[PDB]
C-alpha cells in the first residue's frame, strides 16, 4: 500500500504522481505554496488513510509475539538493543543539549521563509508549516538552502573540474581510500575486493539504485561494495564511507557469527561517517592532490557548516520524534484514536512544525513516513549522528590536532588509528558503553562534541538572530496557516519572484520596441494620410494586438495576490487584462471593423446647403457656429450636423456597446463602465464626482442665469425666456461644451482698456515656432528641464502635406524611446492656439519626465493628471500679467474692471464645460450597464442635458436621432471623465504651486515664473508616473490626497 | 413569476399583435418630445 | 487528551493557565483525590460482598 499509493489531480485523472519519481521533485524544487500544499496533503491522505487499520492489527500482533518472547512490548524489544535501562532519559538529555542549536537554526530558516512567503502563511513567533521546507517530512532542509545561503558571494567548495583535468575514474578512488586506511595501521584489504566485487556494470542487467551497499559474506574472505562509482566529491566521500563499513566488517570478522553487526545499531553509520566527514575537509583533499590551491576565509567555512547543519541538525528532532511515537503506540499509551493527536503533538513539540491543513483522527500522518509501514527502527540514525561527532572529537584529540574541530583530519596519523582499531575489533562482544569508554573515556552519549564541531555556524547564527531581534522557539503553538484562496483548483499558478522578474523584463524589452514601431507608424500615418501608410498602420495594429494577446495570456498564469512586491505586482496586474484582445477572433475582427466604421462615418460626414454647397465640421461648420448671430443659420447648422453624424452612428452604436461590454466582462470587469472607471483605482469614484459637481453647482447656476439674461437681451423674448432653459445652439459651440467663449454678447462692461489677444498675434510676428519656443522657455524658467534640441527640427506644427490634414483633433505623441517627444497640433495662430500649445507642451513634458520608468508604468498617474499638468501652466500664462510680459499690454489688477472682465472670459471656459464633461461620460456609463436602452438613447441624453446643463433642444427631437453621436468622443470610444477631473484638479495644482511660489494674494491673477521651488515640487510628483497610486502623487503635489 | 400573467392574456396579446400589424402601428412612442399643446 | 476540552480563546506561552488552579501556587499534591475516588468504591464493594 505504501509503494503503490499515488496522488492525482482533481481533473485529468489519467496518470498521476508517485512519491519517489515525482512528488519528491515537486516538493523539493517548487516554491508555489498552493502546489506544495497540494502535494503534501495529497500524499499524506493517500498513503495514510488506508494504512491505519493494518497498523492497528500489526501493532497488536507484534506486541503479542514479543510478549510471548519475553519482552513487555515491541518497543521494549527495540530498546533492548542498546541495553541501557535509562535510554529514554538519556535521549531526552541529549535533545535538551542540542535544543539551542536547533532553535537558532529554526528561527533563521523561519525568517527566510517569512521573507519569501509573506507574513500571512508564516508568522515569526510560531511553527513553520510542514510543506514549506525542503522535504515532504521536513526531515532535512537542504532543498531550502537556496534562500538561506550566508553571504553567497563566496563560491562553494568543489573540485568538479579537477577530476576531468586529471584521470581519476573509479578504481583509483578505492586505491586512495585503501592507502589512507593503511596510513592508520588499519588492516589491508584482501584481493577478493579488487576484481570479485562490482564498481560499474556495462551491460550485465539493469542495476539496482545502488546508492549504498556493503556486503559481509560470513566466510572471512568476501567483501563487496556495489556502488556504481561516479567521479564527484560526494561520490568520493561515499566511497570512503562504504570502505569504512567494509573495513569495519573485515576487522571485526573474527568473533562468532552471533557477535556481529557492531556494538549497537548506530555504530556502523557512525564509524563510516567519521571518515566520510574527515575526508571532505579541504586540508586532507589538498594533501591527496585534488585541490591545487588552498584559499582561506571564514565565509566558505560558515557556508559549509550551515549546509551540514541543514542536513543533520534539522533531522535530529525527526529521528528522535519517529521512534518516540512508535514506542508510545506499542506500549499502549497511544490508542488507535490518538495516532494523529500524539503524532502532531510530537511534531510541534520537538520539530516546531505546523500542519498546513486541519487534520483529525481519520488521518494517519505517521504512515506517510517510509519506516512506519515497512517496520524499521529509527533511533539508530539519531544515535549514529551523535556518536559520529563524539568519535571524531576523540580521534582528533588523540591525533594531536589543535584548532577548529571541523577542519581536523586523521590522514598520516597512525597513532590515532590504534585506538580506533582497538574499539573496532570488539564487535558486539562487549556492551557499547564499555567500548565508548575505551574510545573517548566517557560512558554515555554526549552532545558536547557535536556542539563543539558546529561552534562557528552556531556563533554566526546567534549573532544574526540577535541582530534581527528574533525570538528563539515557537510561542503561539496553536497557530495554523490559512488555506490559500480557491486552493483545490488554483494550484497551477506561478508565484515565484524570479520568474515574475524575468517575465516583466522580457515584456518590457519586447513592448518597448513594438510600441516604438507603433509610434513611428502612427506619426507617419498622421502626417502622410495615404493608402500605403494606412495599410502599414493596420498591419502594425494587427501585430500589436497579437503581441498584447500573447503576453497578456502569459501573464494570466501568474497569481498577483501571492506575489510579495509592489512594482512587479502592479505590472502583472496592469498587463493581466487584455485591451479588447480578450474577444474571440471573429468578435475581435467585428469589433475593430465597427470601431473603424463609426470613426470613418463620423470623420467624412458633411452637411450640404440646399443650393449644393457642402460644409465639413472642422474647417467651417465650427466657424459658422462661433461667428454667426442669426437664429436660422445657427439652427440649420446645429440640426444638420446632429442629424447627419448621429443618424450615421446610431446604426452601429448598439453593437459596439454589446461588444465592448463583452470584452470588459471577459477581462474580469462589469459592463465596460467599471473598466473605464477602474483607471482611477477608486471604488467610490462616482460619489466623489457627484459631490464635486454639487459643490460647483451654484457658481454655474449664477453664470447660466447671467448668460441667459444677455442672450435674451440680444435674441429677444420669443427665442429665450428668463425662466427656463436656453436652446443648445445659441451659445457658440456645436455641443455648447465651452459656451459663449465667443463672449462679445455677454461681456460684463465693455470698458475702454481691453486687450486683443487674437488681433495682437496677427499684428505681431508671432510665428508658431517662435511661440512654441517661448512656451518652452517659460517652462524651463519655471524650473523644469528643457526638451531635447531635435524636437524643434523633428516635429511638425504648421501644415500638412496630404489630402486630409489630420483627424479633427488629436494630442501629443511619445515614442517610449526616451528621445522622441513629437507634437502634432496646428491651428494657424490665435490665443486659443497659444493655450493649446501650452497644454501640449505640458503633455510632452509629462511624457518625458518619466522616461526612466518602465514601459508598463509609462502612462501617467491618472487619466486626468495628464491634462491637469499640461493645463496648470496654460492657466498661469493666460493671466494679464504674463500676457503683459509677452507682446500684450494689460493693467492686470490695477483696474478691477479689467480684472472682472478677464475673470468672466476665463469663466465662460472651464465653467459650462464641467457640467458637459460629467454629463456626456455619465450618460455613457448608464448606457454601458443597461440602464439606458437603445429605445431612449436620445431621451436620456436630453434629460441629462436639461438636468446638469440648462439646455433644451432648439427643435423637437425623436427616437431615431442619435444626438450623442455628434460628439467626437462617443463614436471614437474614448473616455471623457478625464476632462471633468482635470478641470477640477488643475485649479488645485495652480493653488498649490502659487502657495509654493511664496505669495498668495489674488490667486486668480497669481503667476508662476522663475519659481524654481514650485517647479521642483511639481517634478518630484510628476516623475512617479503610474508606479504609485494617484493619491500619493496628489498629496506630494498638494498635500490633500483627494479631489 | 410573470409567466402566469402573460399566459392569462395570451389570446389578447395575439389578437392585439395581429390588429396592430394590420394597422401598421409602431409600438412605443418614437416622438417622445411631443406635447399636445 | 484526558478531559477533552479546548480553550475558548487562543493561548500561547505568555499565559500560565496551570497557575489559575488553587493547588498549583499553593503547592499541594492532587492525585490523592483520584486515588480516593477510585478506592472508596473498592471499599464499598468489598464491604457489600462481606
Ligand atoms: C578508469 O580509468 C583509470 C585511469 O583513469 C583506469 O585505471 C588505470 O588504467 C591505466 C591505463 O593507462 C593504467 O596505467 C593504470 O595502472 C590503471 N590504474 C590506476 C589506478 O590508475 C581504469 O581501468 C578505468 N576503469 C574502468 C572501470 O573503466
Ligand atoms: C584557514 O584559516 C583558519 C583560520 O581562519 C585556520 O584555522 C587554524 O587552524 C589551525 C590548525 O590547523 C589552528 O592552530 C589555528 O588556531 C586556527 N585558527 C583559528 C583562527 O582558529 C585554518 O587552518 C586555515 N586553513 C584551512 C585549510 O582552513
Ligand atoms: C520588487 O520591487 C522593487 C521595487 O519596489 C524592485 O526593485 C527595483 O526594481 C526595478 C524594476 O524591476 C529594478 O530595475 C531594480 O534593479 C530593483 N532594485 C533593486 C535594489 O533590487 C525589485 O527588483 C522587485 N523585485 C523583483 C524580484 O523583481
Ligand atoms: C499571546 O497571545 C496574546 C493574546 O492574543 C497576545 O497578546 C496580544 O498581542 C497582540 C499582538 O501584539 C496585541 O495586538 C493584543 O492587544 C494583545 N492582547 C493583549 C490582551 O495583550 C500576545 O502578544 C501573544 N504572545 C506571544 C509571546 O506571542
Ligand atoms: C509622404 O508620402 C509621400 C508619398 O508620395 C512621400 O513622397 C513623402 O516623402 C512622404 N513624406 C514624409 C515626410 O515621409
Ligand atoms: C496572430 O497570431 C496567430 C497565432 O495563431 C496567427 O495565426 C495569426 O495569423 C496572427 N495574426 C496576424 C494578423 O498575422
Amino acid at each position: 500500500i505504501y509503494s503503490t499509493a499515488k496522488v492525482c489531480l482533481p481533473n485529468k485523472t489519467a496518470t498521476c504522481w508517485s512519491l519517489d519519481p515525482d512528488l519528491t521533485n515537486i516538493l523539493a524544487s517548487s516554491r508555489s505554496y498552493a502546489m506544495l500544499l497540494f502535494a503534501w496533503e495529497g500524499w499524506h491522505n493517500a498513503a495514510g488513510i488506508p494504512l491505519k487499520p493494518l497498523y492497528e492489527d500489526f501493532t497488536a500482533l507484534s506486541n503479542e509475539a514479543y510478549k510471548q518472547d519475553g519482552f513487555t512490548d515491541t518497543g521494549a524489544y527495540w530498546r533492548s538493543w542498546y541495553n541501557s535501562p535509562t535510554f529514554e532519559d538519556d535521549l531526552e538529555h541529549l535533545y535538551q543539549q542540542l535544543e539551542p542549536l536547533y532553535l537558532n537554526l529554526h528561527a533563521f530558516v523561519r525568517r527566510a521563509l517569512h521573507r519569501r512567503y509573506g507574513d500571512r502563511y508564516i508568522n515569526l513567533r510560531g511553527p513553520i508549516p510542514a510543506h514549506l521546507l525542503g522535504d515532504m517530512w521536513a526531515q532535512s532542509w537542504e532543498n531550502i538552502y537556496d534562500m538561506v545561503v550566508p553571504f553567497p558571494d563566496k563560491p562553494n567548495l568543489d573540485v568538479t573540474s579537477t577530476m576531468l583535468q586529471q584521470g581519476w575514474n573509479a578504481t583509483h578512488m578505492f586505491r586512495v581510500a585503501e592507502e589512507f586506511f593503511t596510513s592508520l595501521e588499519l588492516s589491508p584489504m584482501p584481493p577478493e575486493f579488487w576484481e570479485g566485487s562490482m564498481l560499474e556494470k556495462p551491460a550485465d542487467g539493469r542495476e539496482v539504485v545502488c546508492h549504498a551497499s556493503a556486503w559481509d559474506f560470513y566466510n572471512r574472505k568476501d567483501f563487496r561494495i556495489k556502488q556504481c562509482t561516479r567521479v564527484t566529491m560526494d561520490q568520493l566521500s561515499t566511497v570512503h564511507h562504504e570502505m569504512g563499513h567494509i573495513q569495519y566488517y573485515l576487522q571485526y570478522k573474527d568473533l562468532p557469527v552471533s557477535l556481529r553487526r557492531g556494538a549497537n545499531p548506530g555504530f556502523h553509520e557512525a564509524i563510516g561517517d567519521v571518515l566520510a566527514l574527515s575526508v571532505s575537509t579541504p586540508e586532507h583533499l589538498h594533501k591527496i592532490g585534488l585541490l591545487d590551491r588552498v584559499t582561506n576565509d571564514t565565509e566558505s567555512d560558515i557556508n559549509y557548516l550551515l549546509k551540514m547543519a541543514l542536513e543533520k541538525i534539522a533531522f535530529l528532532p525527526f529521528g528522535y520524534l519517529v521512534d518516540q511515537w512508535r514506542w508510545g503506540v506499542f506500549s499502549g499509551r497511544t490508542p488507535p484514536s490518538r495516532y494523529n493527536f500524539d503524532w502532531w503533538y510530537l511534531r510541534t513539540k520537538y520539530q516546531g512544525i505546523c500542519p498546513p491543513v486541519t487534520r483529525n483522527e481519520t488521518h494517519f500522518d505517521a504512515g506517510a513516513k517510509f519506516h512506519v509501514p515497512n517496520v524499521t527502527p529509527y533511533i539508530r540514525y539519531f544515535v549514529s549522528f551523535v556518536l559520529q561527532f563524539q568519535f571524531h572529537e576523540a580521534l582528533c584529540k588523540e591525533a594531536g590536532y589543535e584548532g577548529p574541530l571541523h577542519q581536523c583530519d586523521i590522514y598520516r596519523s597512525t597513532k590515532a588509528g590504534a585506538k580506533l582499531r582497538k574499539v573496532l575489533q570488539a564487535g558486539s562482544s562487549r556492551p557499547w558503553q564499555e567500548v565508548l569508554k575505551d574510545m573517548v573515556g566517557l560512558d554515555a552519549l554526549d552532545a558536547q562534541p557535536l556542539l563543539k564541531y558546529f561552534q562557528p555556524v552556531t556563533q554566526w547564527l546567534q549573532e544574526q538572530n540577535q541582530q534581527n531581534g528574533e525570538v528563539l522557539g515557537w510561542p503561539e503553538y496553536q497557530w495554523h496557516p490559512p488555506l490559500p484562496d480557491n486552493y483545490p483548483e488554483g494550484i497551477d499558478l506561478v508565484t515565484d519572484e524570479a520568474e515574475a522578474s524575468k517575465f516583466v523584463e522580457e515584456y518590457d524589452r519586447t513592448s518597448q520596441v513594438v510600441w516604438n514601431e507603433y509610434a513611428e507608424a502612427n506619426w507617419n500615418y498622421n502626417t502622410n494620410i495615404t493608402t500605403e501608410t494606412s495599410k502599414i498602420l493596420l498591419q502594425k495594429n494587427m501585430q500589436i494586438a497579437n503581441h498584447t494577446l500573447k503576453y497578456g495570456t502569459q501573464a494570466r498564469k501568474f497569481d498577483v495576490n501571492q506575489l510579495q512586491n509592489t512594482t512587479i505586482k502592479r505590472i502583472i496586474k496592469k498587463v493581466q487584462d487584455l485591451e479588447r484582445a480578450a474577444l474571440p477572433a471573429q468578435e475581435l475582427e467585428e469589433y475593430n471593423k465597427i470601431l473603424l466604421d463609426m470613426e470613418t462615418t463620423y470623420s467624412v460626414a458633411t452637411v450640404c446647403h440646399p443650393n449644393g454647397s457642402c460644409l465639413q465640421l472642422e474647417p467651417d461648420l465650427t466657424n459658422v457656429m462661433a461667428t454667426s448671430r442669426k437664429y436660422e443659420d445657427l439652427l440649420w447648422a446645429w440640426e444638420g450636423w446632429r442629424d447627419k453624424a448621429g443618424r450615421a452612428i446610431l446604426q452601429f452604436y448598439p453593437k459596439y456597446v454589446e461588444l465592448i461590454n463583452q470584452a470588459a466582462r471577459l477581462n474580469g470587469y462589469v459592463d465596460a463602465g467599471d473598466s473605464w472607471r477602474s483607471m482611477y483605482e477608486t471604488p467610490s469614484l462616482e460619489q466623489d464626482l457627484e459631490r464635486l459637481f454639487q459643490e460647483l453647482q451654484p457658481l454655474y447656476l449664477n453664470l447660466h442665469a447671467y448668460v441667459r439674461r444677455a442672450l435674451h437681451r440680444h435674441y429677444g423674448a420669443q427665442h429665450i425666456n428668463l425662466e427656463g432653459p436656453i436652446p443648445a445652439h445659441l451659445l457658440g459651440n456645436m455641443w455648447a461644451q465651452t459656451w459663449s467663449n465667443i463672449y462679445d454678447l455677454v461681456v460684463p462692461f465693455p470698458s475702454a482698456p481691453s486687450m486683443d489677444t487674437t488681433e495682437a498675434m496677427l499684428k505681431q510676428g508671432w510665428t508658431p515656432r517662435r511661440m512654441f519656443k517661448e512656451a518652452d522657455d517659460f517652462f524651463t524658467s519655471l524650473g523644469l528641464l528643457p526638451v531635447p534640441p531635435e524636437f524643434w527640427n523633428k516635429s511638425m506644427l504648421e501644415k500638412p502635406t496630404d489630402g486630409r490634414e489630420v483627424v479633427c483633433h488629436a494630442s501629443a505623441w511619445d515614442f517610449y524611446n526616451g528621445k522622441d517627444f513629437r507634437i502634432k497640433q496646428c491651428t494657424t495662430v490665435n490665443l486659443e492656439d497659444l493655450v493649446v500649445a501650452h497644454h501640449e507642451m505640458g503633455h510632452i513634458q509629462y511624457f518625458m519626465q518619466y522616461k526612466d520608468l518602465p514601459v508598463a508604468l509609462r502612462e501617467g498617474a491618472n487619466p486626468g493628471f495628464h491634462e491637469a499638468i499640461g493645463d496648470v501652466l496654460a492657466l498661469s500664462v493666460s493671466t494679464p500679467k504674463h500676457l503683459h510680459s509677452l507682446n500684450l499690454l494689460s493693467s492686470e489688477g490695477g483696474s478691477d474692471e479689467h480684472d472682472i472682465n478677464f475673470l468672466m472670459k476665463m469663466a465662460l471656459d472651464k465653467i459650462a464645460f464641467i457640467p458637459f464633461s460629467y454629463l456626456v461620460d455619465q450618460w455613457r456609463w448608464r448606457v454601458f450597464d443597461g440602464s439606458i436602452t437603445k429605445e431612449n438613447y436620445n431621451q436620456e441624453w436630453w434629460s441629462l442635458r436639461l438636468k446638469y446643463q440648462g439646455l433644451c433642444p432648439p427643435v423637437p427631437r425623436t427616437q431615431g436621432d442619435f444626438d450623442p453621436g455628434a460628439k467626437f468622443h462617443i463614436p471614437s470610444s474614448v473616455p471623457y471623465i478625464r476632462y471633468f477631473v482635470s478641470f477640477i484638479i488643475q485649479f488645485q495644482f495652480h493653488e498649490a504651486l502659487c502657495q509654493a511660489a511664496g505669495h498668495t494674494g489674488p490667486l486668480h491673477k497669481c503667476d508662476i515664473y522663475q519659481s524654481k521651488e514650485a517647479g521642483q515640487r511639481l517634478a518630484t510628483a510628476m516623475k512617479l508616473g503610474f508606479s504609485r497610486p494617484w493619491p500619493e502623487a496628489m498629496q506630494l503635489i498638494t498635500g490633500q490626497p483627494n479631489m | 413569476s410573470a409567466s402566469a400573467m402573460l399566459s392569462y392574456f395570451k389570446p389578447l396579446l395575439d389578437w392585439l399583435r395581429t390588429e396592430n400589424e394590420l394597422h401598421g402601428e409602431k409600438l412605443g412612442w418614437p416622438q417622445y418630445n411631443w406635447t399636445p399643446n
